[PDB]
Formats: C-alpha cells, sequence, structure tokens
C-alpha cells in the first residue's frame, strides 16, 4: 500500500456519510453534504457552498517522526522499503448546532466499531483527537457557528526500488602467513558459493 | 445602441445547472457547455489597486494579470450558491475571462438600460477531472 492523501480524504469522506450522515443536510441526490476542502474541477471550475449543515475534510500535512526508514526487505527480486507516516486531518462543521454535531462525531470515532470501518476504507489507524472550539465568524449580516476538529492518522507506505539487485554468488580468496607481510603466502584458500 | 455594440465576443455558458458533489466529495462541474455570440463594449478598469496587464515578478517566474469592464445588454450571470449556478466565461484575445461582478442597471430607463460586469483573466493551471 502506498500513502496518498488524495485517497485518505476520499476514504474519510465515504466513511463519514455513514457515520454521521443522519445529522447533516442532503443535496438534490439525497446524499449527505460532505465534501473536500477547496472544491474545484477542470483546473478552473469552483464548487458552490452546499446547504448547511455540512462537513469539510482537509489534509494539513504529513511527517515522519518515527525515524526515516522502518523496514528494508526483498519481496520478489525487486527491493522494497517501508516508511511510517503521520497525517493530521481537519474536519469542520458549518451551520447551526455545529458543536452539538462535532461532540457526537467525537463520541463515535472512539468506539471499537467505526475505527474498523476507517481502517477498512483508508487502511489507517486513528492515533489522537484534539479538542473542539466553538467559533463564530461574522461573514455578512449574520454570524456562522463552526466547530473544527483535528484527527491524526498513522499509515505505513511501501515503495519498489526498480534499480536494486541481489547477490546470488560470492567469490572469496584468502591467505595464511606465519609473519605479517610474508610475501609468498604459506597457503591460499579459494572458494566459490552459488545460491543454487 | 452603436457604441454599446462596438465589440463582438464569444460567451461560454454552462446551460445545465446540475453540478453536484461526487460520492467521494470531489466537485463535478455542470456538464452541458454551450457557446454563444454576444456584442458589447470592453474597456480597461481604472480604480484603486486594479491591475491591467500588469507584469508580476515572483520567485517562481513571471505572471500577467488583467481585468476589464464590460458594457452590454446581454444578461450574463456570476456564481450563485442559493440559485446553484456557475458563472459565465468571456473570450477576449483568445483567453478566458471569468465574470466576477455584476451591476444591474436594467429596467431603469427606456433607451439606456444595460449591465456592467468586471471580468478577470483566468490564471494558468493544469487540468484534472473527477467525473463520476
Amino acid at each position: 500500500m502506498q500513502l496518498e492523501t488524495a485517497e485518505l480524504e476520499k476514504g474519510l469522506v465515504r466513511t463519514l456519510v455513514d457515520v454521521i450522515g443522519h445529522r447533516l443536510a442532503r443535496d438534490k441526490n439525497n446524499r449527505p453534504n460532505v465534501i473536500r476542502a477547496y472544491p474545484s474541477d477542470n483546473s478552473n471550475d469552483k464548487g458552490l457552498k452546499p446547504d448547511q449543515p455540512f462537513i469539510t475534510v482537509y489534509c494539513q500535512d504529513a511527517a515522519t517522526p518515527y525515524g526515516w526508514v522502518l523496514d528494508k526487505f526483498v519481496e520478489d527480486d525487486v527491493v522494497c522499503y517501508r516508511i511510517a507516516f503521520q497525517i493530521p486531518v481537519l474536519i469542520t462543521v458549518n451551520g447551526k448546532g455545529a458543536h452539538s454535531i462535532m461532540l457526537e462525531l467525537k463520541q463515535r470515532l472512539e468506539m471499537s466499531s467505526v475505527r474498523d470501518l476507517i481502517l477498512e476504507e483508508t487502511g489507517a489507524t486513528v492515533l489522537d483527537t484534539g479538542a473542539i472550539p466553538n467559533d463564530y465568524t461574522y461573514l455578512n449580516t449574520d454570524f456562522e457557528n463552526s466547530a473544527p476538529l483535528v484527527v491524526t492518522l498513522v499509515k505505513n507506505s511501501v515503495l519498489k526500488d526498480e534499480r536494486g539487485s541481489i547477490i546470488e554468488r560470492v567469490i572469496v580468496d584468502g591467505e595464511l602467513v606465519y609473519e605479517e607481510g610474508q610475501e609468498p603466502p604459506e597457503y591460499t584458500i579459494h572458494l566459490d558459493v552459488d545460491s543454487k | 445602441m452603436r457604441l454599446l455594440n462596438r465589440h463582438s465576443f464569444v460567451v461560454k455558458r454552462k446551460v445545465s445547472e446540475d453540478g453536484y458533489y461526487n460520492d467521494d466529495g470531489d466537485w463535478v462541474a455542470s456538464q452541458d457547455i454551450v457557446e454563444v455570440n454576444c456584442k458589447g463594449n470592453i474597456q480597461p478598469y481604472i480604480k484603486g489597486s486594479v491591475k491591467n496587464g500588469t507584469q508580476i515578478a515572483l520567485p517562481e517566474g513571471i505572471r500577467l494579470t488583467d481585468t476589464r469592464i464590460l458594457y452590454t445588454t446581454y444578461k450574463l450571470r456570476t456564481s450563485d450558491d442559493v440559485e446553484w449556478n456557475e458563472s459565465d466565461i468571456v473570450m477576449i484575445d483568445g483567453h478566458e475571462y471569468e465574470v466576477f461582478m455584476t451591476m444591474d442597471w436594467s429596467q431603469q430607463l427606456a433607451h439606456t438600460s444595460h449591465y456592467e460586469y468586471i471580468i478577470i483573466r483566468r490564471d494558468k493551471m493544469n487540468a484534472v477531472r473527477n467525473s463520476r
């Protein structure tokens, strides 16, 4: 499995539709309003703001606090590497009662279930979950209630080194001497070992 | 009138307004795009820090930003989240100009009712599709 935030966001979006979809608004296709941040298509088209309440998913960054390389192994003749990653994600609810919805979303991510569905879709484990503020932003006319939350994930990624190769034959030479630097060696041992 | 129709340009209106969000959350623009022929008048927009054909120096290289004002009797529309429709596009010099602002002077007087729009040159970026 390779690590790609584009897939983690999609998996989280698909999971949230079932986990917390009953509290959200629904579009013309009856689907709950969960979307990825900064919507756009065809390199210039821009999405419209859905009907409230809705959810936004945005991946912040990715780091490797756990060393630099976790494993190096051979799976088939191609060499492989494994690396441990950490990915903080930001989920926000916009509308009225955003805090009341974020609280229930928090209380469900900690269940034994749900954490299995997340791993089934994204193949990642939930590591931490931060606090929830209760924000108000003026916009125009009326304030909008919002409630962000940060959910950190952990995943292992594997890549293939197509430039690598393996050793399958070894040739060894040796000598024996009574004294250091004895120019004609007392004995010479030549060895050759094949994998087969 | 004659001065309101000095220029002829092409407008791309997304006739369908069926844009939606995929099961994965990505945005999918409305599908049916239609070309039209319109007539108006285009002039540079001189106000404040507006940038007409201004070269911009950046660590990444050089950019070019432009913006204009358009007088016409045709009713072009910008993006609207309540009505759930996207903005129109105006082709000037072979490049795209997205309608960002509108000013409704229609139904004011008989012979001088019209519209005003501020159109900004679209920035250069690579294309990606999410269609379901």
